[PDB]
């Protein structure tokens, strides 16, 4: 519905449409004549598609009037048989024509049904509407398409990229760890933890010697565990977790970065970050600590009782509630069926 | 609704499980007909050939590695063959459980073939699988010697909702100057998070080896394998970004030509 | 009863009548004020150095919206000489002309000039519909500005329309300096006309430049004679192909901007996949300075050397393209079936100013 | 039984869903008891009737359904005749043959084909409707495929018409299947099933299909990049997960 | 010895000394040679645009010409940072699934050509993460010609779950050119998207809703500011200050297939395993210069919230240095002395080989 003439459908091509998706016609061809679409010459398929066309199509087609030729394939689809809309205007006619089969096009189209047609020619010599020619348009189907230069360079991105998505590095999937030295009294406190001497041992960085040293070793139970998380500055944590998991009482370790916000500078926060994996090598590979989770909270208030049991053993995956669907029609007469067809 | 009827209805659901998911739909089948001897008769060829067709792993006890459990291994009796160790064993479908290990001397004479195509393949699996397992046969089908080398490979994640196997098969006979190599390759993925999604894919592969001595031939096969196979992943991998873009652009636009999400205002009136 | 249709072009008005084989009445869509509150058209350019001359559809969109009302009731009563409330009027919008303003002339049909029934057509399609198209790029160039309008199934593709600011006036512009440059004085109003006179009969598109300037360096054979009002000959060459060689050389009036060449296949290549190839091959031209001999030739020329070697690239060049926006118009709006689709007063008066694009 | 309704949802989440009505059918089979439970629950693929008064195709579900004929949304009467089943409302009919208009351009500017239809109908107060898209594939054995799009949108219409709360579940069923030299053979399919509640201005400017239409376009366009770009990119994942081209 | 940072950016080379609080130099990557003076780079390309012609080394992020690259490489040593190459360490950052083969040639061009001491390659989104104070979360890296949704679990990026947008700065500041012309006003011509440019980043913000703002925009002159030219001429802009950004959520503005941010962050997280989603829904850091729009991170909490599930808390962490959050990291990085231990010497690249880094 672009621009168009208005011209409707005359009933008789209303009624020669409805044989045609009946299969009955090889070829309708229409024409605009007072106003009105109407048929010009209709045939009967006698041969295969193949060897209709030529004999079919090309007589019919004027020198200087355009037209619309449906012709009928021997293909099928859902809808029905399939066909081939072509749309003949010779470019030497008069404009006054040229006009009216241009601007009647969609609407003739649409009319007939979009989806029996599977190919929409359009032809201002012979050589482009002949047998010959809608090979080649189903070849030009079959060629590649333009691209730009940045359409192909992105492209060459992409296939480079798949390639690396399905390697195998993981090294350079992070920045590698930076390894500050732990002082011997946090890594005394550690020790000591491992062997359940003390439940809480608290880390510090010293960001200008670019060390990592003990600040805490407070007894912590789970009560005050919030009351250790400061408001100021970032810190690593260590806790012995004693909690009740189905029925067996577990006592286990927990590594808590605390990171308030803005508070911390952006060398404070990023050198917090940029040291975890190797403290955590250290704790875990030197002295075979046995750390269940790894929490990165910005308050303490955070680790309520709840807070931490949820992070170490979680829930099941809670499922997605729905609402219902409308009454449906109402007073419907008749259980439900299947539509099915063979 | 003849009972006979309902059985291969059950029987149909359950050929149909996918990998990783076969206890679930059995017992659903099992909940829908509620008639567990009738289902435990008349569904048990069904579990057999389901647990032949998937390529269903199994361990048997004191021996490294595990087995394929294929329509070429079966014995008869609910019993099937590890070619490997030359044993045999009784296996339970349902549960997919490995008992009664006892030797059993298989005859045709052709076990250094055997024994050179298992070395190779095994070597082959551990490079190109993370959780690959493969077992070769080798038979004399209609008199003349043949190896059938079967891979599997699966991953399931339950929780993260989502199945997925791997089976390739790979026959040759023993015939010199050449012999004639197929393959058919599988790939069954289900992801079923919030929906349900499923890629099913084959690929079947003709080829030709070169048949000498036991060393060339197995190597010369074993490189058939691995190309053909890496062949088809690849494939597979460039065939989803040409399905994204231009397969399912058919099926339904992204946006439409003009590049512009439709102004419904403009359309009713 | 009849019909008319109105073409508001960057500096020409186009109007006449449905069913008619060309614009019954051309005139400058100038409007000039001092420094009757103001001339309008013909009129006001002969004054061009007494008063103050602006242009309401510069570059195709309405700025000025009391300069149209005045252009447009000088269509009317004096050029055309109709009662508005007696006849249905189809109007003509440029390329992305934005929905407030089409609101707008709506407005004033119904509410100004109380016209019985409107229409607004798109330009770049009426000229495609026009060679019997539905499908192609439409290369636009008028006035005041150039369009390169993909077009698929009658709709306009948005996001590929291109907007070069360089068209006929500028090159009317650009040949009076050259010709100053060679020794003469085209300073009058009248004198303007002539150089106008002169792009319009002896210039032409060459089909290589530097060649062309070449043999023109060395040779006496490009050189057509002019003749003045007065009965004087002035001789022209080296110009003829020198002026429109700005529609792809914009530096040559010191645009930054890229040729009717450049911007066609910028245009193409911006559009959806499946269509590029389709539109390579119907290349349509629509404008006024579309007019010049040579520019269809050597378009394919540059296009096919900027497109792949494969591709297939026709560039149609209609003899009636000058008017092909006015002619599309009548002939739609020649149609008693076509009558239907008009809006009407008193629709508009019940829907609003809204209604126009629904 | 419930609790083998929950089995046969459960089941039906499971098997493939290319063959869902030959599942369905074999389903009810094994249980009738609970043909209509389950039919209610999940969602057939459309399918497609001729309407001969006029000529061309509508879609059939259980909305245009009353007893065992069909109405159809062009000739608003059933195939096979009926001597009284209820039919829309009298403004309703209206609003339906501007919905099928509507939607049939929406169909037509993202699916290049295939068939569309709408069935509203009257609620307490406010309404409800299902548009459904058929389009099936043609390219090739290398591109078959098919895609159905069932849209269910309740519009509780507030009264002053100010504003209207509208509710939308929509449900994808599609099949992909490539045939190429590589590949080998790609069954990639399945279904999907959101549904999105909001409540949008509602004028004469922007009636309900203009704010419904808006909606299951939206939908649409969601559906089917998360299909994409989740889904098939997390099977495309998992492939290469089992296997690896390079040696460890 | 100081160390160098070079963040390789899509439009916007960005380099400095470790330890400096913000990039000593930055400026556009671009290399204009003459058309058909050898070579003129950054600032210079822009200024003699006419006589020049010009190439995006890294337009979408990666690199693919070399020999301009090494242009740009020159021009960022010699020029802006004034320095000798071989007595200076340089940490350069990486782009999300860049390829080894990249890194390699980048690699080797660092030590055969400029023979840096020795040389480290760090990944942008992880950078800007860590600087975040985090080491788990979803990224959103918008910047010049690309736009990345990188998820990163315990130091790890997912490079499953990396998304790419090829919308960002650059197509935001041509659609504001675009949507401006529309208007009325005129900016077609280079010079005008450089002013054009500047009224974005000034005036340019993210609508929290979008239909309500556009019926805002309708009913008054409240969102209206004004922006004077350098002509002098002042020019009204309405509500085409957030249509311009709108299109970071809605691509069809400019005529892309693609989804918004919010949809592609959505995206990248479901392509994760289901445990660690709770922790990327709730760290959502934003880095890059198209992030910097007010607005934005409501909007983004917005939308998120809408996709995810009710349960789901979502956070969005947009700190006020996110410009230059990659580039800040990495000088930090590359200010502490046990990291440069680390780093591969030039001495190391040939007895072990190019395959190193
Ligand atoms: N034969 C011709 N050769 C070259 N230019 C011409 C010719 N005839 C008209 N023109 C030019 O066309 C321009 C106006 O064309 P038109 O399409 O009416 O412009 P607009 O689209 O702005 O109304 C004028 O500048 C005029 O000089
Ligand atoms: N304050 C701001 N507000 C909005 N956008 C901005 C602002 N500053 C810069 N930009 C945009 O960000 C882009 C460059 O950001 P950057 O992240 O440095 O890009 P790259 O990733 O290519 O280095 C510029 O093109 C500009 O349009
Ligand atoms: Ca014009
Ligand atoms: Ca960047």
């Amino acid at each position: 519905m672009s621009h168009q003439t208005g011209i409707q459908a005359s009933e008789d091509v209303k009624e020669i449409f409805a044989r045609a998706r009946n299969g009955k016609y090889r070829l309708l061809k229409i024409s605009i004549e007072n106003e009105q679409l109407v048929i010009g010459s209709y045939s009967q398929p006698s041969d295969s598609w193949d060897k209709d066309y030529d004999s079919f199509v090309l007589p019919l087609l004027e020198d200087k009037q355009p037209c619309y030729i449906l012709f009928r394939l021997d293909s099928q689809n859902a809808q029905g048989y399939e066909w081939i809309f072509i749309a003949w205007s010779p470019d030497h006619s008069h404009v006054r024509q040229k006009m009216l089969y241009a601007a009647t096009r969609a609407t003739l189209k649409k009319e007939f049904g979009g989806g029996h047609i599977k190919d929409e020619v359009f032809g201002t010599v012979k050589e482009d509407v002949s047998l010959h020619g809608y090979k080649k348009y189903l070849l030009s189907q079959s060629s590649p398409a333009p691209l730009t230069a940045a359409e192909e360079e992105l492209r060459q991105i992409k296939i480079n990229e798949v390639q690396t998505d399905v390697g195998v590095d993981t090294k350079h999937q992070t920045l590698q760890g930076v390894a500050f030295p732990i002082s011997r009294e946090a890594f005394q406190a550690l020790e000591k933890l491992n062997n359940r001497q003390l439940n809480y041992v608290q880390l510090e960085i010293d960001i200008k010697n670019e060390i990592i040293i003990l600040a805490n070793t407070t007894n912590t139970e789970l009560k005050d565990l919030p009351k250790r998380i400061p408001k100021d500055s970032a810190r690593y944590h260590f806790f012995l977790y004693k909690h009740s998991h189905e029925g067996d009482y577990l006592e286990s370790i927990v590594f808590i970065y605390s990171m308030p916000g803005y508070t911390c500078s952006i060398r404070e926060r990023m050198l917090y970050s940029s040291c975890k994996s190797r403290l955590l090598e250290i704790v875990e590979r030197q002295l075979q600590m046995d750390v269940i989770r790894k929490i990165e909270i910005d308050n303490g208030d955070e680790l309520t009782a709840d807070f931490l049991y949820e992070e170490v053993h979680p829930k099941q995956h809670a499922h997605k509630q729905s609402f219902a669907k409308p009454k449906g029609p109402a007073g419907k007469r008749g259980i439900r069926r299947l539509i099915r067809g063979p | 609704v003849s009972d006979e009827e309902k059985v291969r209805i059950a029987a149909k659901f359950i050929t149909h499980a996918p990998p990783g998911e076969f206890n679930e739909v059995f017992n659903d089948v099992r909940l829908l007909l509620n008639n567990d001897n009738l289902l435990r008769e008349g569904a048990a060829h069904a579990f057999a050939q389901y647990n032949m067709d998937q390529f269903t792993p199994v361990k048997i006890e004191g021996y490294d590695d595990q087995v394929l459990i294929t329509e070429h291994g079966d014995l008869g009796n609910s019993r099937f063959l590890d070619p490997r160790n030359q044993i045999s064993f009784k296996f339970d479908h349902l549960r997919k459980e490995a008992s009664d290990p006892q030797p059993e001397d298989v005859d045709g004479g052709l076990k250094s073939w055997r024994e050179s195509c298992d070395s190779a393949l095994r070597a082959y699996v551990k490079d190109h699988y993370s959780n690959g397992f493969c077992t070769v046969y080798a038979k004399t089908i209609d008199g003349q010697q043949t190896i059938i080398a079967c891979i599997e490979s699966h991953q399931f994640q339950p929780k993260n909702f989502w199945n997925g196997r791997w089976r390739s098969e790979w026959k040759f006979t023993i015939t010199p100057p050449s012999a004639q190599v197929v393959g058919v390759l599988k790939i069954q993925v289900h992801y079923y998070e919030d929906g349900n999604v499923q890629l099913v894919s084959h690929k079947d592969v003709q080829d030709s080896v070169t048949v000498s001595n036991e060393v060339q031939t197995t190597k010369e096969f074993i490189k058939i394998i691995e190309s053909a196979e890496n062949e088809y992943q690849t494939a597979i991998s460039e065939n989803y970004q040409t399905m994204s873009d231009t397969t399912f652009k058919a099926l339904r636009r992204q946006l439409p030509v003009t590049r512009t999400k439709i102004d419904w205002n403009k359309i009713l009136s | 009863t009849t019909a008319l249709v109105c073409d508001n072009g960057s500096g020409l008005v186009k109007a006449g009548f449905a069913g008619d084989d060309a614009p019954r009445a051309v005139f400058p869509s100038i409007v000039g004020r001092p420094r009757k509150d103001s001339y309008v058209g013909d009129e006001a350019q002969s004054k061009r150095g007494i008063l103050t001359l602006k242009y309401p559809i510069e570059h195709g969109i309405i700025t000025n919206w009391d300069d149209m009302e005045k252009i447009w009731h000088h269509t009317f009563y004096n050029e055309l000489r109709v009662a508005p409330e007696e006849h249905p009027t189809l109007l003509t919008e440029a390329p992305l002309n934005p929905k407030a303003n089409r609101e707008k002339m709506t407005q004033i049909m119904f509410e100004t000039f109380n016209v019985p029934a409107m229409y607004v057509a798109i330009q770049a399609v009426l000229s495609l519909y026009a060679s019997g198209r539905t499908t192609g790029i439409v290369l636009d160039s008028g006035d005041g500005v150039t369009h390169n309008v993909p077009i698929y199934e009658g709709y306009a593709l948005p996001h590929a329309i291109m907007r070069l600011d360089l068209a006929g006036r500028d090159l009317t512009d650009y040949l009076m300096k050259i010709l100053t440059e060679r020794g003469y004085s085209f300073v009058t109003t009248a004198e303007r006309e002539i150089v106008r006179d002169i792009k319009e009969k002896l210039c032409y598109v060459a089909l290589d430049f530097e060649n062309e300037m070449a043999t023109a360096a060395s040779s006496s054979s490009l050189e057509k004679s002019y003749e003045l009002p007065d009965g004087q000959v002035i001789t022209i060459g080296n110009e003829r192909f020198r002026c429109p060689e700005t529609l792809f050389q914009p530096s040559f009036i010191g645009m930054e901007s890229a040729g009717i060449h450049e911007t066609t296949y910028n245009s193409i290549m911006k559009c959806d996949i499946d269509i590029r190839k389709d539109l390579y091959a119907n290349n349509v031209m629509s404008g006024g300075t579309t007019m010049y001999p040579g520019i269809a030739d050597r378009m394919q020329k540059e296009i096919t050397a900027l497109a792949p070697s494969t591709m297939k690239i026709k560039i149609i060049a209609p003899p009636e393209r000058k008017y092909s926006v006015w002619i599309g118009g009548s002939i739609l709006a020649s149609l008693s079936t076509f009558q239907q689709m008009w809006i009407t007063k008193q629709e508009y008066d019940e829907a609003g100013p809204s209604i126009v694009h629904r | 039984s419930d609790q083998q309704l929950d089995c046969a949802l459960d089941l039906m989440r499971r098997l493939p869903p290319q063959q869902i009505e030959k599942n369905l059918s074999d389903l009810i089979d094994l249980v009738p008891s609970l043909c209509e439970d389950l039919l209610s629950s999940v969602d057939q693929p459309l399918k497609i009737a001729r309407d001969k008064v006029v000529g061309k195709d509508y879609l059939l579900c259980d909305y245009n359904r009353d007893g065992d004929s069909y109405r159809s949304p062009w000739s608003n009467k059933y195939d096979p005749p009926l001597e009284d089943g209820a039919m829309p409302s009298a403004r309703l009919r209206k609003l339906e043959v501007e919905a099928n208009n509507a939607f049939d351009q929406y169909r037509d500017l993202y699916f290049e084909g295939g068939v569309s239809s709408v069935y509203l109908w009257d609620l307490d107060h406010g309404f409800a409707g299902v548009i459904l898209i058929k389009k099936a594939g043609d390219g090739s054995k290398k591109i078959k495929g098919c895609w159905d799009s069932i849209h269910v949108v309740e519009v509780q219409e507030k009264s002053s018409g100010r504003t209207a709360h509208y509710k939308l579940t929509s449900t994808v069923m599609l099949w992909l299947q490539t045939n190429k030299s590589g590949s080998g053979t790609m069954n990639l399919g399945g279904s999907l099933t959101r549904q999105m509640e909001k409540d949008e201005t509602v004028s004469d400017c922007s009636p309900h299909i203009a704010n419904i239409g808006r909606l299951v376009e939206d939908m649409e366009n969601k559906i089917r990049s998360t299909l994409n770009e989740i889904y098939f990119g997390k099977t495309k994942d998992i492939v290469n997960g089992l296997r690896s081209v390079q040696t460890f």
